[PDB]
This record gives C-alpha cells, structure tokens and sequence, in this order.
C-alpha cells in the first residue's frame, strides 16, 4: 500500500509554503505601510496580521477582532495617530492578497495536519521516537523510507551534545524507520519503547 | 583597511582609505535619501555632499563651532529636497532631533517619506515668511540653520530668532550672494549683511566662505542674545 | 472680542518655550505627522507602489509551475497519464477536482476543461493508466493543492487586474501605446517614473538584456536591437528583421509617450498621445511590410 | 506655454541659432532629445536648446530636470522647424545639444553665448 511517497510530497510541498505564506506576508506588509505601517510592530503574527488587515480595512475605535486584550487598545490609539497615506481598489486588491496570505497558511495547517497523520499511520515509530518534523522530514533526507534502512547510524545525520545524542538518537530513530519499513502494520508503543533508551542515556547526559 | 575618524564635531566621521572621505553613521539600514551610497566599517556609514549641502561644506571647509550637536535640537529652513535633514538627524542621533522648514512644495514629499523613516527628522510645510504659521509644532529649539531663498533672509532669519532662539544659543546661517546684490563683489554683501545681522542680537563669531563647493556662499557663525 | 496683534512675537515665543516644557519627541512627532497629512494632501494626490506587483507577478509565474510540478508528481500515483496529456497546470488544479477517480472518470463528462479532443484522450487515459488507487486520507491536500492552484490563479488575475487599472491610473499614454507588462517591467529596471522618463529611446530598448549590450561596448561586437522591447505587444507583431527596427520606433514614441505621462500637469489621462504615436508606429509597420526583399517580376 | 522657463527674446534666439548654425558646420553639434539625454550623460554637451510650439511639449521636459543634475545651462527657443535649419536638419527639431571641444573653430562663439545663457538664472 503503506506508502512513503505522500509524506516526501507533503514535506516537499510544505517547504514551499513555509517560503511562499510568510514572502507574501512580507508583501502585504509593505502594501499596508502606506496605509499603516505601524501595526505591524504591535501585531507581528503574520496569519493575525493579515487577519487585522483583513479585518478593519479604512481608519481604525469599539472593536471586536482587535483583541480576539492590549494590543487591541494599542492598535486602535495608534490608528488614531495615523501616519501614512491612503486608495481603496489598490486596499481592497492588497486586502485580496491578505486574504490569500490567510488562505495559504490555513492550507499549510492543513498540510501539517495530515503530514503529521500520515506520519502518524506509516512510520509511528519515527513519529513518537523523535516527532513528526524530523521524522517526516527524514523521509525526504534519503529521498525514500526504503534508503533511510540502508543508511548507518553514522551515515544518518540529524539536530558534547552533537558527538553523543545525534550518534545515538540516530541509531534508534534508523531501527524505528526498519521497523515501519518491513512491518505490515507498525505500533506506537515500541516507538516509546525504543524512545526510552534515548531517554536513559539523555537523563546520564 | 579602511580607516574611520572622528570630525572635529562629534557625529560627523571621515573614511580614510583609498580616497579619503566625509562620512557619517546611518540611523537606518538601507534606505537613501537621494540614491547616495554606503560603507559597513560592523557600523554603518554615509557619505556627505559638500556640494550638496552647504553644511557638509561648512564641515569640510573649517569652521570652528557648529551647533549642531548630538545632545541638541536643530532646527532648519530652506530643506531643498530634504538634501541636510537626514544628514542633521544622523549627526544628532536619536537624543537629538532636526526640525525641518520647507515652503517649496515640489521636492517635500522626500522630506515627508524621510521623517516616515527617520524619527528625529520632523517637517514643515507651514509658511517661514509668517513663522507663527508653524507656532504649533515646534518650541524653543537651540540653534538654527537656513537655506531660504528670499532677499531678506536676515530678516525672516530674524523673525525665527524672535521666536525659536534658546537664550544665549548660537547660531549659523548660510547665505548665498545671488539673492540680494549678484553683480558686485561677495565680501561687501557680507559686510551689508553682517551690519544687519548684528541689527538683530547676533553678534558674529565667524564668516567662512564656501570657495570650491558653491561660487561664493558663506556662513555666519554668531550668537544670539538676550531674547527667545 | 477685539484682537491684539503688532506684538505678540515675544508672547508667542514664551507659549512655545512653554509647550516645550507640555513636551518632546511625542509632540513633535505628532506635528510630524501633522505634516505628513498637509504636505502628502500638498503635493499630490506613486513610482512605488506599482514596482513590487511585477515583482510578485514574476514570482506568480514561477510559483505556479514550481507547484504544479508538484501537483502532477502528486497525482502520478493516481494518474501518470494525465501529467502528459494536459500540460497546463490549472487544468491539472481542475482535473483533480473534475476527473475524480477512474471510476469516476468515465461518469465525469469534461464540457468545460479540455473537450472535444482530449475527452476522447481522457478516457483513453482512464481506461490504462499505471498508476494505483489513491485513499480518502490521500485526497484531503491533493483534493486541496487543485483548489490552491485554482485560487494562485484567481490572485494572479486580481494582480492582472490591479496592474492594468493602475496603469491607466498613472500612465495613460504609455499603457495605451506598447502593452502593460513592459508597461511594469519598464519601470522596474527604471525604478522611479522619473528614472526611466530621464531615460532616451535607446535605452528603452535594450533596458532588461543588456549583456549582449555590454558585449557589444567593450567587446567589439553588435549589441541587441529589441532588448526587454521584444516581448511587447507589438514588436513580434512583425516577421522576420522587420522587427528590428520597429524596436527603435516604439522606444522612440514610449520617449515621446512616457514624457507626455511622466511630465504633464494637466493630463487627459486618456491615452490619447500614445494612441496618436501608435497609429503611426502601426503604420511604420504597415509601410514596412508592405515592403518585400525578393524579386517581383513583371 | 506657461511651462515656457527661459524662452531666449528674439535677440539671443538668434545667436544662440548662430552657435548652432556654425555648430553643425564643425560637426560640432547633436540634435535632438534622444541624443541630448546620452550626451548630457557623457557631459559633452555645451548646453541644450529647446523648442516650445511642439504638442505635447511634455517630450522633452525631462532634459530641464537633467540640466539642473548635472548643472549644464538650457534655454527654450521659440520654433522647432528654426532650430532644424540652424542644425542643418531638414526636419524640425525640437532640441539641440551642442558638442564640448577646445579647439573647435566657434569656441569662444561658444561660451560668450554660454555666459549669457548661465545669465539668465
């Protein structure tokens, strides 16, 4: 079935995203500068950001979606105190880039969500030794689950610290990706389990 | 390699390397006033134009005291395309502030975008001739600086020394010869003007003239006393 | 009430040494942005604002193929086929959403995307096609990049939109004469309106490919004739060397258009000198093919 | 044409023409806009001479701004069709540039004319 080629697309997709939400972010950053650029310190959460440049598209006072407590209050005497320019169909054509910054970002949420179940269904054992980051990423690493097997402990490399744990975290994170490579059905515990003598050797570090 | 110094006024800094330089620290990374360029020595660092600004050409020809200081509070008029008031607010830094004044409304919007950068740089648009069009915005600042164009600029520098001038502060002033008598010789218009000025309870430090950045400018360097 | 004047400078002076004290950054700042308002409302109403929507636009382009790279590298364990027969990425976004499985393909009739030839190519490809079934935990972000793609398409006709509004927004005559997208491009290996308007013809030519330019200064070769001009709406409207000198015709009349936009206080903003140089760069070109190099007996 | 800054009086027009009329006959002398912009750019130009009648005026605007960058003098002559037959030009022009050499045949013709342009600002 079983697959390892869904994750490595996911993962190859999700790199993608993380440079094409937060560039785009930055872009509707500059465009709302001319309108007010001084938001942008008080909210820098770039999905909320685009959420609040979504959200009041003229001049600031009795907010809703400001605060959902401060920076909402900080928001609105600084709108006040406005500083930049002001059109309207070059707003509301940036305010459509927001809006697709918002959507690309909901949809990289949405990628993370099933890359970490996928994750989660083929290779739990890579999943609970290390998490879904590394080991979905790790699949991309070798290319395929089918070379991370053949790799050693030493031919694999991951993030006193470095010379011990990446050695050895390696070596029980490669026999978690044997036992999702050659099992038919693969278990959460034994990822633990192997998580464990990590574990002992991290609490001697 | 390359060698960075301080001026003889604090602020102001010099590159010596293979040409030597008038240089001085930018407030922000990367942004031009007019497309000038930039030298990392790591800290940042603008060429000045002596033949730009008549300021960076006070600085480079010798002139004693300029009080344009990091602690203080400047004001200035005449900003032709806002070419000194970045180059005041980074001579300041942040403690100290520029107080711009300019009536031409052609090149005032690079002065408007500077002070959106630069936060010590502040403008005026409001007319310098009736100064208490712009009474709102600024108070009591230090020393002035101006750039006007007008033939009475001892005049209306006049009108701003009885309303911004700190008592006992000094002042300079940057007079070109073309506005007022352009067909006889410059040292006889400064007299004229000097013999005004001190009409006015600025009594003179210093002259110095601007020989190879402008054809006959000068500076008046005198301080002002006993109002404010 | 009466109101007492003639006086008032040393009075004024006190106040304003006292406001000083009221204080100095914070108030001084919101003069500043008291100026900001009166002297933004004094001298206009930008170069600016229309330099980075051809740079995103240029990202768009490469955003869509290096996604839709991805969409049929997806749909390959599904459908290997159907990466070969359609090529055109919103196609792919659509046949996602419109195939669905091959069971589902041969139900699906395809009036609005591909028809006519290639439903008969489709179903060709439904019936053999070396892929595998694909789960319904597969199809959440492969049934959702075909709608993502869908949408990058709809911003870009949004980017498409804003710019050739804009455009005639700011100008008129240029956008009227040689097509937007040089009419962005132009600007963005200007910089400012003014940088390309204190730009002469023969650099309205060879603006974006200027190597063979280069090539052609210090080595002693031949430089480009048509440069970042080619792609304009009207320079590959000709055959063959014709298009050359046409390169010079329309950099000249951007020149003699671009300073009609660029330098005009008072301005129709109606495209109408630019239209009044198109007719006759069309009909330099008219003349020009109505020209023939063989030989025309008798 | 309220966009007319300097236009020379029917005096200096015609010595300023006479400049160019001996300009051209030294090969001393470029014409037009398009090659007023690259050799203001390489600096040669003596000084650049503008026409006011043409429509639009606009086209050539550009090369007052330049004039002031690089600090060249410029005047505005009235006709466009005079400056092409004092450029030897059988087509209107609707700027001159004249050529820098210290040895051209006209030169101090050249800079007496040049002093009054640099008068008029």
């Amino acid at each position: 079935s079983k697959n390892d080629n869904h994750i490595i697309q996911a993962i190859a997709l999700l790199d993608q995203l993380d440079k094409d939400i937060n560039t785009f972010a930055m872009r509707v950053k500059e465009w709302y500068g001319w309108h007010f650029p001084e938001l942008a310190k008080l909210v820098p959460d770039n999905y909320t950001f685009a959420k609040l440049v979504l959200f009041i598209k003229d001049k600031a006072x009795x907010x809703x979606x400001x605060x959902x407590x401060x920076x909402x209050x900080x928001x609105x005497x600084x709108x006040x105190x406005x500083x930049x320019x002001x059109s309207e169909t070059d707003m509301e054509n940036v305010c459509v880039f927001a809006q697709r910054v918002a959507s690309l970002a909901d949809y990289r949420r949405q990628l993370y969500d099933y890359l970490c179940e996928k994750m989660h269904t083929v290779a739990p054992n890579l999943s609970e030794l290390i998490g879904e980051v590394i080991g979905a990423r790790l699949i991309s690493h070798a290319g395929s689950l089918t070379n991370l097997s053949k790799q050693a402990a030493s031919t694999v490399q991951i993030l006193k610290n470095k010379g011990r744990i990446s050695r050895y975290l390696a070596n029980k994170c490669s026999m978690a990706s044997r036992i999702d490579n050659y099992s038919e059905e693969p278990s959460n515990v034994f990822g633990s389990v192997l998580k464990k003598q990590v574990e002992q050797r991290l609490e001697f570090y | 390699k390359v060698v960075i110094e301080p001026h003889r006024h604090a602020g102001v800094y010099i590159a010596r390397g293979k040409e030597d330089l008038l240089v001085t620290k930018n407030m922000a990374p990367g942004e031009s006033v007019y497309g000038e360029k930039r030298i990392s020595v790591k800290v940042e660092y603008r060429v000045w134009n002596p033949f730009r600004s008549k300021l960076a050409a006070g600085i480079m020809g010798g002139l004693d005291e300029l009080f344009i200081a990091p602690g203080k509070k400047v004001l200035y008029l005449g900003a032709a395309s806002g070419t000194s008031v970045s180059h005041v607010s980074d001579v300041v830094g942040p403690e100290g502030v520029v107080y711009a004044v300019e009536f031409s409304h052609r090149p005032g919007r690079e002065l408007i975008s500077m002070a959106k950068k630069r936060p010590n740089i502040i403008p005026i648009i409001e007319d310098a001739r009736h100064p208490q069009k712009y009474r709102m915005l600024i108070g009591m600042v230090d020393c002035v600086f101006a750039d006007v164009a007008q033939p009475d600029q001892a005049r209306i520098i006049a009108l701003n020394s009885h309303m911004f001038l700190k008592d006992q502060g000094g002042v300079v002033i940057s007079i070109k010869a073309n506005c007022i008598d352009s067909t006889v010789d410059a040292e006889t218009v400064f007299a004229r003007e000097v013999q005004k000025l001190r009409e006015e309870r600025i009594k003179p430090l210093e002259q110095l003239t601007l020989e190879p950045y402008e054809r006959d400018h000068c500076i008046v360097v005198g301080r002002y006393m006993r109002s404010g | 009430x009466x109101x007492x004047x003639x006086x008032x400078x040393x009075x004024x002076x006190x106040x304003x040494x006292x406001x000083x004290x009221x204080x100095d950054n914070d108030l001084s700042k919101m003069s500043l942005g008291l100026a900001h308002s009166i002297g933004r409302h004094k001298l206009k109403f930008v170069d600016v604002m229309i330099i980075q929507a051809i740079a995103l636009l240029d990202d768009l382009d490469k955003e869509l193929n290096t996604y839709a790279m991805r969409c049929k590298e997806w749909y390959g364990w599904h459908f290997p086929e159907l990466a070969k027969i359609v090529t055109d990425s919103v196609a792919y976004a659509r046949i996602i959403l419109t195939m669905g499985i091959r069971s589902k393909a041969s139900e699906t009739d395809l009036s609005e995307i591909l028809p006519e030839e290639i439903e008969e190519r489709v179903k060709t490809a439904a019936e053999v096609s070396m892929g595998t079934e694909i789960t319904q935990t597969d199809l959440d972000n492969i049934n959702a990049l075909a709608e993502q793609i869908v949408e990058f398409a709809a911003y870009r006709e949004q980017l498409s939109n804003y710019l050739s509004a804009r455009m005639k927004a700011i100008a008129p005559n240029l956008t009227q004469l040689v097509g937007e997208l040089v009419g962005a491009r132009l600007i963005a290996h200007s910089g400012s309106l003014i940088s390309l308007a204190k730009s002469p013809a023969s650099t309205i030519q060879i603006l974006g490919a200027e190597k063979a330019l280069f090539r052609a200064l210090k080595t002693k070769h031949d430089t480009p004739k048509y440069g970042l001009l080619y792609h304009a709406s009207l320079v590959g409207q000709a055959t063959g060397k014709n298009k050359g000198k046409i390169a010079r015709v329309l950099a000249a009349k951007a020149a003699v258009s671009l300073r009609y936009d660029a330098l005009a206080e008072d301005r129709d903003d109606s495209g109408d000198i630019g239209l009044e140089s198109r007719a006759k760069v069309e009909n330099r070109l008219s003349q020009l093919e109505g020209r023939d190099l063989r030989t025309t007996p008798k | 044409n309220p966009k007319a800054f300097p236009l020379a009086d029917a005096a200096l027009t015609q010595q300023i023409l006479d400049v160019v009329q001996q300009a051209a006959n030294l090969r001393q002398l470029k014409k037009g806009a398009n090659e007023a912009t690259k050799t203001l750019n390489r600096g040669i130009s003596e000084f650049i001479i503008m026409a006011a009648d043409c429509e639009p005026i606009e086209i050539l605007l550009h090369l007052p701004l330049l004039c002031e960058d690089k600090n060249v003098p410029y005047v505005f002559v009235p006709s466009r069709v005079a400056l092409g037959r004092a450029c030897g030009v059988s087509r209107p022009v609707i700027a001159a540039s004249i050529t820098t050499n210290d040895a051209s045949a006209i030169k101090t013709q050249i800079y007496a004319v040049k002093d009054k342009i640099e008068t008029l600002l």
